[PDB]
């Protein structure tokens, strides 16, 4: 089996210590600030709505608590992942300070891992955003992160926000030169970026009408 | 932490 890690929401010394442990154990770490779809596992210090966490869920990666690696260190090899998944009872029942956002994030990680891995062995490639064709109009500080997140779950991110693209688009997300009302007039879902995360975080997410951008309202 | 990757949200 392949053991290609990323790391997220960890102290620098934790990251250094774990990079060394993972290599010692025979795995690899992708040391990038951004999400990389080549990875198979991620160890997360704190479940957050950041690029690595959400994109790992969208693709159904193993999303693991740090005690995983400590059990690996003891065993002298990579142990079974199940009891160390953030969404598992073994982790959730023992930890404190987990707020509702984090619990939802942890549970979603496990749920999407299960869903996607049953489709892999069935021979289909299909993340959380499969079938989505997306126009992004988001803060430049954040756009590339959303694009990778969306792509990780199998969405097509369309190039640009020109009106001609609206007929190909299913979703237009914004958190803010884009003619939104024009897209809405064509029944493109014109939605706040929060929908992306809640879509992953929730078994049954609220109706899209709850996330409508201002120009798309009634 | 300053060393945790910022969220994609306010």
């Amino acid at each position: 089996k392949q053991y290609i890690f990323q790391l997220s929401s960890l102290n620098p010394q934790e990251r250094i210590d774990y990079c060394h442990l993972i290599e010692k154990l025979g795995g690899l770490v992708i040391e990038k600030q951004c999400f990389d779809p080549t990875c198979t596992h991620i160890v997360v210090g704190h479940p957050l709505r950041n690029e690595k966490y959400l994109a790992s869920v969208a693709a159904g990666k193993w999303v693991l608590h740090r005690s995983y690696l400590e059990a690996c260190r003891t065993a002298g090899h990579f142990v079974q992942e199940e009891d160390y998944e953030w969404g598992s009872s073994s982790i959730l029942d023992v930890l404190t300070g987990i707020n509702v956002q984090q619990r939802r994030l942890a549970l979603a990680a496990m749920r999407w891992r299960k869903k996607i891995q049953q489709r892999q062995e069935s021979g289909i490639v299909e993340g959380a955003f499969s079938g989505w064709k997306v126009i992004l109009h988001v803060d430049q500080s954040r756009e590339a992160g959303f694009k990778r997140l969306l792509q990780s779950g199998g969405a097509k991110v369309l190039p640009g926000h020109s009106v001609p693209l609206f007929k190909e688009a299913t979703h237009l997300f914004s958190d803010l030169g884009v003619n939104i009302a024009e897209a809405a007039a064509q029944n493109v879902y014109c939605l706040r970026t929060e929908y992306i995360a809640d879509y992953l975080m929730q078994e049954s997410p609220p109706h899209v009408e709850n996330y409508c951008l201002p120009e798309a309202i009634s | 932490s300053i060393y945790f990757t910022p969220e994609l949200y306010d």
